RNA sequence: UCUCUUACUUUUAACCAGUGAAAUUGACCUGCCCGUGAAGAGGCGGGCAUAACACAGCAAGACGAGAAGACCCUAUGGAGCU
RNA sequence: ACUGAACUCCUCACACCCAAUUGGACCAAUCUAUCACCCUAUAGAAGAACUAAUGUUAGUAUAAGUAACAUGAAAACAUUCU
RNA sequence: CCGAGCCUGGUGAUAGCUGGUUGUCCAAGAUAGAAUCUUAGUUCAACUUUAAAUUUGCCCACAGAACCCUCUAAAUCCCCUU
RNA sequence: GAAAUUGAUGGCGCAAUAGAUAUAGUACCGCAAGGGAAAGAUGAAAAACCAAGCAUAAUAUAGCAAGGACUAACCCCUAUACCUUCUGCAUAAUGAAUUAACUAGAAAUAACUUUGCAAGGAGAGCCAAAGCUAAGACCCCCGAAACCAGACGA
């Protein structure tokens, strides 16, 4: 997915990321970086030298139980399943830009 | 509301009473005693099913054959009716034929 | 008012159905795709005689693998370790 | 059967500190197995609910329903016991905080119908409960004015958020 | 009666749960409840915060004077955390002042003082202590720990950190656990003010700018019960700020607040704090 | 009664807990609560597709609103952004419209710029120089 | 279901990542049994894994109590005060290890529906849209059809 | 009887008080029009209408209640009679 | 040009949508053998699991506080009157 | 409650007919006909399921499969390769 | 469906809708034969929180009553109860007021799996050209009008 992000923001990724909690990461696929007066747009992705977005793996959890229920009338067809999708909460520490235009 | 509101009285089982402690003894009477006695001779119970097993119809037939003359009147009538019904069911009803 | 006798779309007197420009364009697009398919199928690389037997070895080897898989079906092994591991159910501390 | 209403009068609170508001007295009374329908008793209970003891007695003395006399007797007994045992200073300084009618233990009888058929009568019995609270009756909830109603509407408008977005 | 025990046991557990829910027990400090070891808990506290606390200093910080009085009374029937709390409070105030002044050089001394007071206030410090488990390790004569005692214990912990690791590590701790509390907060949410128009007039006088002129930039539904008024403040016919409101006076007041935020450099889109 | 069920209370509760917030007897009577709860769970399962569809519809509506504010139509904006090779999705576009109006104005200006470049190319069809924004970055 | 369940917003206990990451888990109480097949996995975990986990997570106090139990349990107490009790009854060593690691990596916030997959305290940098954005201003602020 | 119905008394009725059934009832937060459809919609599609509840009447509908249709057919199902 | 599925791609995970019928993996509770000892484990058994049979028994609803039912009048409650 | 009483018993009569047939989860699974006092059913085929053995299964290149009949269809069968 | 012939000490039971119909063949019902119930729970001593239904607490536009949701109960959008039967049912086809309890798959042949022994197996009999022995694992409930026997009835 594409997330609109800012420093101190929280993001809920719907899977485990194979990262220890509190570990710092760099989000490399930054489509857009914007300020109050100017914005820079990638085609389709901005440069690594241009933008550096860093996050931290704050939490690793399981989603609340989701019910998957299948039912068909008059066919004795009834089924129930419970699924808990792994999730990771990340906190976006900083968004830095460099003069590389 | 079909659930009791209090714990049932604790059930204490003496795992080492005489019956449990000596259970199974002489089950190998035959192989360990020159086969003088068959293990089925250790079975205490109804005379018509000592060392014998079968379905309900066979059990009823055996009971009538072996103790039918000593049965009470209504008990024997019930046994005869049960044998009749079991015969009909086993020989005329069922998924497989 | 304005009833269609019986059931729509089946009877002798069905509800009229009209083709939209959208449907016409969709059918034309599919027809163009199939025309290109005709063109690309109209140019075989090898002839039938040239292709005769050029994949026979590979096909035979594939079927030999299938036959080996079919004939290797046989009950799995059984291990004293597997049987004895069940004693661990009553493993305790001291 | 349950008899918790009677026991509710046996609760003893710890002594109040001098710098504490005086706890209003509460007196629970009830009458069991009244030969009266609980549905009919409910109307009398609702009538006298929330009123002062004197006003409730006044209304009941002139209401024509049979349950009115029973409820009046129950209220008089409640007042007497509140004064004698629950340390209520003034008879008139009591109001009906709670008044409800409960189903009693009923008896089943047979009603004969026209063609050898029948119905199952129920000799209905009902309970009656009252809580008397010391102090003047709480003021009736005033109807919400246009000013407060518009204030609620404006609060609802202000609570709006941009839903389904960042 | 149905023979069996496990269903009855489950129903007894459910009845106990319902009884607890209907009559919840009074709160009890975690020390009384089972599975507690003070030394292990305090060591885990230090390691969790990732700081080399000296255990004696941390214990002295956690122990309060009221706890000492209660213990002496019980004995009838220890060094308190006063100095550590005082040192921690002084250092926290000075360090927060340094951070805030560096981040917002335009902010007035009054604004900096109010921000420091908000960050060190009972509410914020109490929340931080509760969510950092300072309350569990706190030794007090009553539970739940009152906010004043919790704040004193938290600042005693800060003072112990100062004595153990040093000013730099303590400043990092403060930046992490108190400077973060103003994230998402608004200038005047943290620093309550009255007469923002007066404050703006004074600030512009100090900066040698003509007194602002209130002006009706935009309006909607003026005669309705739900009007909108965008009022802008113009100095020398130059817009410094504009604010929305329901009435003209409210819009002007909010525009004054916006102008004050811009002047003090604490705008919503300001540079985020650097960690 | 050799063997009797003793857990029926908990078996009933497993459904009544999900039925507690219903109306009428559907929250009290198991014979009714079970049917209502099965229907509710089936609806919850089927509602994820509708949630995604309605989210996309809402994003499209909001993008249309913003594009109309800027004088553009949603199809033009989306297609011309794609041609510009900006791969912002509808969710992000709606978020920008709501929360970054100046960025969305810049994006709408870019989309209109590319639209006019395409119009110029079509009008002067031939080997005329490609539009500045029309040029496509090539990836290998 | 969502309508039949409480919901919350994505959040962190104390902005857990801004300054420094703090492990929210603080206490782990393992009720185990010397005897009983149910707690065989718990016993093996205590023997082979609990020490390594304890030294890996120095900020978590682990209390292993071996007492007669039919259902061995693990109680995780988090910094925010949340207490989550899980049954390790008839669970293998690997299952117990995964559960304990999940508890360690999990925050104390309730595991309920999260309304939004994101949470921004500063959603707008250029100014939240209002109806008067993208609306030109007129001379002397004259509303339509105004005469003067 | 009716053209052609009217007046009055009693019972019934409605209100107050006491006592107090019956069939029925999947749940109902129980509208109208057109179209659809298991071939006659309160529940489906498009429209329209629409604060909330009582009380008394009415019998157009809920294919209304009632009797596992007595008509008709079938069953290698009965029985009566010739 | 755009919109548009559970089609396809995308991140992660995958045994997890056909009636009758068929194969398989688990399993609630009960008793027995050993365990266990705030609710259990490995096995052996069986009256071993109920949203449905105009199902049976019991409770309470709905219809419904409805249909229905009752006591000639005054009085000193002697008595008189209709 | 007499086309032949009622009660008990044979009797749990029988019913190709109607109704019902209770934990979780996965998987395969809708196929020509023949006979039948038989077409409301059943048995055998066909289909389907499971397990096992083996090797060819499907698609299909030429070549090939009738005159009657003057013409006379979409196709089919067979079928190496692939 | 034979015969000759052969030889032969309690409970993995129920525990008040269960177990006897049984507290009793009593009450009650029928002229009679005959049918046939229900239920009770304190304590060592009485010489001491949970079904349905309601009430607390009636109700607000719209609709299988829920789901997606949402700041927000409703308002917004999506959604034609279930079971049985059928070619096909929201069907204006059946059943169901609702709660509690009870209430319905019995088994041989032959195969398959797993042991044991092995040209033999089996604790006479029986089978055997790898078989034999042992175990596991598949076969429901309610309902007629009827028929006959013996009683009881003018
Ligand atoms: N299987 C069985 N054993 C019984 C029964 N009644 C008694 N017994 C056995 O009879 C034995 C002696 O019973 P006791 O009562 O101790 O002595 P008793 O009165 O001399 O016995 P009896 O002579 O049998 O009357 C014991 O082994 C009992 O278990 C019964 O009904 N069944
Ligand atoms: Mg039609
Ligand atoms: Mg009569
Ligand atoms: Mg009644
Ligand atoms: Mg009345
Ligand atoms: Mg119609
Ligand atoms: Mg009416
Ligand atoms: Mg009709
Ligand atoms: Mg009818
Ligand atoms: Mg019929
Ligand atoms: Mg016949
Ligand atoms: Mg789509
Ligand atoms: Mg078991
Ligand atoms: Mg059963
Ligand atoms: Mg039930
Ligand atoms: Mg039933
Ligand atoms: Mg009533
Ligand atoms: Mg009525
Ligand atoms: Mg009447
Ligand atoms: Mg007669
Ligand atoms: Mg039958
Ligand atoms: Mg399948
Ligand atoms: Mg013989
Ligand atoms: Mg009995
Ligand atoms: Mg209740
Ligand atoms: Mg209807
Ligand atoms: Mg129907
Ligand atoms: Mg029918
Ligand atoms: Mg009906
Ligand atoms: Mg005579």
């Amino acid at each position: 997915r594409q997330w609109k992000v800012t420093s101190e923001d929280l993001i809920l990724i719907g899977n485990e990321l194979d990262l220890a909690c509190g570990e710092r990461i760099r989000l490399e696929k930054v489509l857009l970086v914007g300020a109050d007066n100017f914005t820079l747009l990638g085609k389709p992705l901005l440069g690594k030298d241009l933008v550096r977005v860093e996050a931290t793996v704050i939490e690793k959890t399981e989603s609340w139980p989701r019910i998957i229920m299948r039912f068909r009338k008059r066919k004795n067809f009834k089924k129930k399943r419970i699924v808990t999708t792994p999730q990771t909460v990340l906190r976006i520490n900083s968004i830095e830009i460099a003069p590389c235009l | 509301i079909g659930i009791r509101l209090t714990l049932p009285p604790p059930k204490v089982v003496d795992r080492w009473n005489e019956k449990r402690a000596m259970f199974g003894v002489y089950d190998n009477i035959g192989i360990l005693g020159n086969f003088e006695k068959h293990p089925k001779e250790l079975i205490r119970g109804p005379i018509w099913l000592r060392g014998w097993k079968g379905n309900e119809l066979q059990r009823c037939i055996r009971k009538r054959k072996m103790v039918g003359s000593r049965m009470f009147a209504d008990d024997l009538h019930n046994l005869n009716k049960r044998i009749r019904y079991l015969y009909k069911h086993f020989n005329r009803h069922g998924k497989f034929r | 008012r304005g009833r269609i006798p019986g059931r729509q779309w089946i009877g002798k007197h069905r509800r009229p159905r009209f083709v939209s420009l959208r449907a016409k364009q969709n059918m034309i697009r599919r027809l163009e795709i199939e025309a290109e398919n005709h063109y690309w199928l109209s140019m075989p690389y090898m002839t039938r005689e040239q292709e005769r037997g050029h994949a026979a070895v590979r096909r035979r080897e594939a079927f030999e693998a299938i036959k080996a898989a079919a004939t290797s079906k046989f009950p799995p092994h059984r291990f004293i370790a597997d049987q004895l591991d069940h004693l661990n159910v009553t493993k305790k501390w001291s | 059967i349950s008899r918790k209403w009677e026991k509710k009068n046996k609760i003893v609170y710890p002594p109040q500190l001098p710098g504490e508001p005086r706890r209003p007295a509460e007196i629970y009374h009830c009458r069991r197995q009244i030969k009266y329908s609980k549905d009919k008793m409910w109307y009398l209970a609702k009538l006298i609910r929330g009123m002062s003891i004197d006003q409730a007695l006044a209304q009941l003395e002139f209401n024509d329903k049979k349950g009115a006399k029973i409820i009046k007797e129950v209220l008089l007994e409640a007042q007497d016991m509140a004064v004698r045992d629950h340390n209520v200073e003034f008879r008139s300084n009591l109001y009906i905080a709670e008044s409800t009618s409960g189903r009693g233990q009923c008896l089943k009888r047979i009603r004969y119908h026209g063609r050898g058929r029948f119905g199952i009568m129920e000799k209905v019995y009902c309970h009656y409960f009252v809580k008397l609270v010391e102090g003047p009756p709480p003021p009736p909830e005033p109807p919400k004015t246009a000013v407060a109603h518009a204030k609620e509407y404006i609060q609802q408008l202000r609570s709006r958020t941009i839903v389904h977005t960042l | 009666v149905k023979k069996g025990f496990r269903a009855a046991f489950r129903f007894q557990k459910e009845l106990e749960r319902q009884r607890l829910l209907r009559c919840p027990p009074p709160p009890v400090r975690r020390s009384e409840k089972p599975n507690w070891d003070y030394h292990a808990e305090i060591q885990a506290f230090g390691h969790r915060l990732q700081e080399n606390f000296s255990l004696d200093l941390l214990k002295t910080a956690f122990v309060n004077s009221c706890y000492i009085k209660s213990e002496e009374a019980k004995r009838q029937q220890l060094k308190s955390n006063q100095e550590l709390s005082e040192q921690g409070t002084s250092f926290s105030q000075t360090c927060l002042t340094q951070f805030l002044e560096d981040e917002y050089p335009d902010m007035p001394t009054e604004g900096i003082k109010n921000l420091v007071d908000f960050l060190t206030g009972e509410e914020v410090v109490c929340h931080v202590a509760r969510n950092l488990a300072v309350e569990q390790l706190t030794l007090s004569e009553e539970f739940p720990v009152p906010p004043a005692v919790l704040q004193q214990t938290f600042f005693a912990v800060i003072g112990a950190l100062l004595q153990s690791s040093g000013p730099e590590r303590t400043a990092l701790f403060i930046r992490d656990f108190l400077i973060t509390q103003m994230t998402g907060k608004e200038l005047f949410e943290m620093w309550k003010i009255i007469n923002p128009m007066g404050l703006l007039v004074e600030e512009l006088k100090k900066r040698n700018v003509s007194a602002p002129e209130s002006r009706l930039t935009r309006q909607s539904g003026g005669t309705t019960a739900l009007p909108l008024y965008f009022v802008g403040l113009y100095c020398d016919k130059k817009l410094i700020a504009e604010g929305p409101g329901e009435t003209v006076l409210v819009a002007e007041e909010e525009a004054a607040r916006v102008a004050l935020r811009k002047l003090y450099g604490f705008t919503e889109n300001r540079r985020p704090w650097n960690y | 009664l050799r063997n009797r069920v003793t857990d029926r209370y908990f078996r009933i509760q497993e459904v009544l807990k999900h039925a507690r917030h219903f109306r009428g007897r559907k929250n009290r009577c198991y014979r009714l609560a079970v049917r209502t709860v099965i229907r509710a769970f089936v609806k919850c399962t089927k509602a994820r597709y509708l949630k995604k569809k309605n989210m996309r519809t809402l994003w499209i509506n909001r993008i249309t609103a913003a594009s109309q504010e800027h004088g553009l139509k949603y199809p033009a904006l989306i297609g011309n952004l794609v041609k510009c090779q900006v791969e912002l999705n509808r969710k992000v576009l709606a978020d920008l419209a709501i929360y970054e109006p100046k960025t969305f104005k810049s994006l709408a200006a870019l989309a209109s710029r590319r639209r006019h470049e395409g119009f110029a190319a079509a009008l002067g069809d031939g080997k005329e120089p490609e539009g500045i924004f029309s040029r496509v970055v090539q990836y290998h | 279901t969502a309508r039949g369940t409480p919901s919350r917003f994505l959040a962190s206990v104390l902005h857990n990542g801004l300054g420094r990451y703090v492990q929210q888990l603080q206490r782990l109480s393992f009720s185990v049994s010397r005897d009983g097949a149910s707690s065989r996995g718990a016993r093996e975990f205590v023997e082979r894994e609990v020490i390594d986990f304890a030294r890996r997570n120095p900020g978590v106090v682990i209390y292993v109590n071996s007492r007669p139990c039919c259902v061995p349990r693990v109680v995780a107490e988090y910094l925010n005060g949340a207490v989550r009790e899980e049954s390790i009854h008839c669970k293998s060593v690997e299952e117990i290890s995964t559960l304990v690691q999940k508890l360690a990596d999990q925050s104390g916030l309730d595991v309920i529906r999260i309304r939004k997959p994101f949470h921004t305290d500063n959603p707008s940098i250029q100014g939240q849209w209002h109806p008067f954005t993208n609306k030109p201003t007129t001379f002397r602020g004259l509303r339509p059809r105004e005469v003067q």
